[PDB]
């Protein structure tokens, strides 16, 4: 029974590794961007097996294997091992989210939004301090003791029926890039410390993200990568 | 027998949206009856349904929620505007702010107009959907092959419309980060057909109103947190 | 009663294959109905069935998936290969594309063959399996002696061949790290059995394919993860 | 409701001997059947059930599995040993061994005896056992008052024997760290009756073995912990 589609895509893999947030922030825009603007990079991250790049969707995929140069480099991922593992133009499945800290004896708690909205800006301020306003909200939000563990199930989220592998189309009638999707995802998700911005520390966090399928289906057999004979 | 504990993979966590309740504090509680007060809500859609008025920037901060026929012809449309939840003209409709707090939406837009002017004019308009396309349509020549119905000014005085519900998918976005198809939706507009009468001693430009409700489909999903802007 | 608080040996853990689902986050959902997408799939044996083309070398970096029967004439089988699916020949093949994502495999290898040339040439053809021994049968005598059979051109095109599954165990190992009886099962190899017929004024140098597929008892088994190289 | 948590007084602990079960790793597996292996084994006693042969330090590095009768002739027995498993002479049957790996014993001990001689020759032999006392029984005459039995040479050429199993307990120590009650049972020994027949031209010095077996009523207890002394 091991080749059933269900019996093999029922187990977690690593996605990408974060840092954490300190503060409101500047999300990410769209490209082409000029400089000078406070948009900070590596800190959102969205739920993708597909190619993406600074935390947005992506068609080509690329990697800094020349590490001199200057400007401010980017963020990639691609789930080697789902490519790899078979072939199904369309796909759908619920998405399974788990975290785990990087650094020693740390705690945390852990911000999601689904696809279509955005990260809420600006921040308040309480007898003094100051603090997000993504703290609260309509959405869930996750809190564990120090070590750290995050686990939860979140349910289809995207307009389109399934989930296409390959596509080919395009989204909008002008300038839109063809085979670009629009909605192949589960949302964005984000990491924060529960402290005010007043007490912002230089330390960097890291943390990484572990994903897993659930119920997953296929259909219209496709091809598969081709290796050298180097 | 002992516990047989079998640890938890994740517990000592908070979480948000957790479904199940918690421990009472102060139980035995007595509460004084409410059937008293009338007027229950169950669904938002019962606010949803009820109709309000839109509103327009001054023709050159002042929003006006009438639009009076002009003397002046031309083949371009009087009033039109994208039908885009998003836009300012539903920025104050009871459907766009309880639609502003939702992922997405599903279902038709009813629409209904309401003419206010003189005793002894009569005349026509047109009413007209486009779908989107390279660029919003200008001329009644161009509408006319779109979707279209008449409504005469004697007839009645509220022509309601209501734009069906048309889309690649099953839902819609809400709001437009970028403009997509599943986003917009073409636009909506209305023609002079012809001359209005104008009768002896009466007063001059007459007043239409416009009104937005939401169609017995409609349907939201996928709640989110406002934009607490509103404040300021 | 009070918990009857029984410690778990090893809880506090985070585990890979946890079989078992988590909480709920976002539940009360609902879905687009898929029903209208034929071509649905149930296990990769759907696609490992169907079949696909070889290639090798160019003989003295453009590897053939064909292969063109030559006029000179040698005891030497004409094209042969070990049956071990590490092979490059494999190497691009959907059965071997599967099977490099496995611990082991069980069942038979299913080989066909396709012919392209003339009109007016006829000759003959045999198909020979050979088990391991000292080293790889070189003389089409040595070959006659093990499995074998005959192929004409012109009775059909595409002689179907099947290797038997033969092993002393239940399984083989898909990869071979070190040279193994459960890892290699011989060669296979085709002869020419006699000189082809050249006919008046048709070209020359027919061309045959080769196509590979698994069996109807084809099995996988242990799932393991895969080698990123590819992206390189 | 809410876990009604119960917190269990020493979880959080690692046990050698817990006997419950633990969480599946990689499930949904199948195996090759292993029916086709014959001589399947289920309890230790079928192997301590199978006789084995002794051995001595030869007469004055060589431990014999043989005795060999003398010419000589004295009143003294010609062969004996106390019973206690921790003795030499145990330390390579398979009864020694495996109690070697337990805290205490249960049951009767059974002795066999085999002749290796001439043709013509005949004698008489007496076998005896002396539960413990002051000191080991040295003369015939003092041994006839114990337990004995009558071995003709020439009736048969394995006379069996016995040791019945006495004691004030139930069980009695496997090991004995110190001579105790419970630990030693006495000895057991062999007389010469009479002298045996030297016929014409045959060869001399007959040979004797003995072998050792676990009675049918043969049982061990409590499991332990091996000493690793063997490796060196």
């Amino acid at each position: 029974n091991h080749t059933n589609v269900k019996f093999l895509f029922d187990r977690s893999r690593l996605l990408n590794v974060i840092k954490v947030l300190e503060k409101d922030a500047v999300f990410p825009r769209p490209f082409p961007t000029q400089e000078g603007a406070q948009q900070d990079d590596g800190y959102f991250c969205l739920l993708t097996p597909r190619p993406t790049v600074a935390s947005r969707p992506a068609t080509r995929f690329g990697l800094y294997a020349n590490p001199s140069g200057s400007g401010v480099l980017a963020n990639t991922s691609l789930d080697f091992n789902f490519y790899s593992l078979a072939c199904f133009t369309y796909f759908r499945s619920d998405l399974e989210v788990t975290v785990v800290s990087l650094e020693p004896d740390l705690e945390f708690a852990v911000g999601w939004f689904p696809s279509g909205s955005e990260y809420q800006a600006s921040s308040f301020v309480y007898d003094q301090l100051h603090v997000p306003f993504h703290f609260t909200g309509r959405t869930p939000r996750a809190f564990a003791s120090k070590g750290g563990k995050v686990s939860f199930v979140l349910p289809w989220n995207s307009v389109s029926s399934v989930l296409p592998v390959r596509w080919g189309g395009a989204s909008k009638l002008s300038s839109a890039t063809r085979g670009l999707p629009a909605h192949a995802d589960w949302g964005t998700i984000y990491a924060f410390v529960p402290r005010p911005n007043e007490k912002k520390s230089t330390a960097v966090k890291h943390v990484a993200v572990y994903i897993r399928y659930k119920n997953a289906r296929a259909w219209c057999p496709s091809m598969l990568p081709f290796r050298s004979y180097k | 027998g002992p516990i047989p504990t079998a640890p938890r993979e994740n517990s000592l966590m908070f979480l948000s949206t957790l479904p199940d309740d918690t421990v009472p504090a102060y139980g035995n509680v007595r509460t004084p009856p409410v059937n008293y007060l009338p007027g229950e809500i169950t669904d938002l859609l019962q606010l949803a349904r009820i109709p309000t008025l839109m509103a327009f920037e001054r023709v050159p901060d002042t929003y006006v929620p009438y639009v009076a026929v002009p003397t002046q012809f031309d083949d371009r449309p009087l009033i039109s505007f994208p039908i885009t939840l998003s836009d300012p003209v539903y920025q104050n409709t009871l459907v766009g702010a309880i639609s502003s707090n939702f992922a997405n939406y599903r279902g038709c837009i009813q629409i209904t107009l309401t003419f206010c002017g003189p005793m002894m004019a009569r005349g026509k308009f047109l009413l007209s959907y486009s779908p989107p396309n390279g660029t919003q349509p200008q001329t009644l020549s161009e509408a006319m092959q779109c979707t279209y119905s008449i409504w005469d000014i004697g007839l009645n005085s509220s022509w309601t419309f209501v734009v069906p519900y048309i889309s690649p998918s099953d839902y819609r976005e809400t709001r437009a980060i970028t403009n997509s198809v599943y986003s917009a939706d073409g636009w909506f507009s209305l023609h002079k057909l012809t001359k209005i009468t104008l009768p002896p001693d009466c007063p001059q430009s007459p007043c239409i109103l416009f009104f937005a409700s939401a169609g017995e489909d409609y349907t939201l999903r996928l709640p989110v947190d406002c934009n607490p802007s509103y404040v300021f």
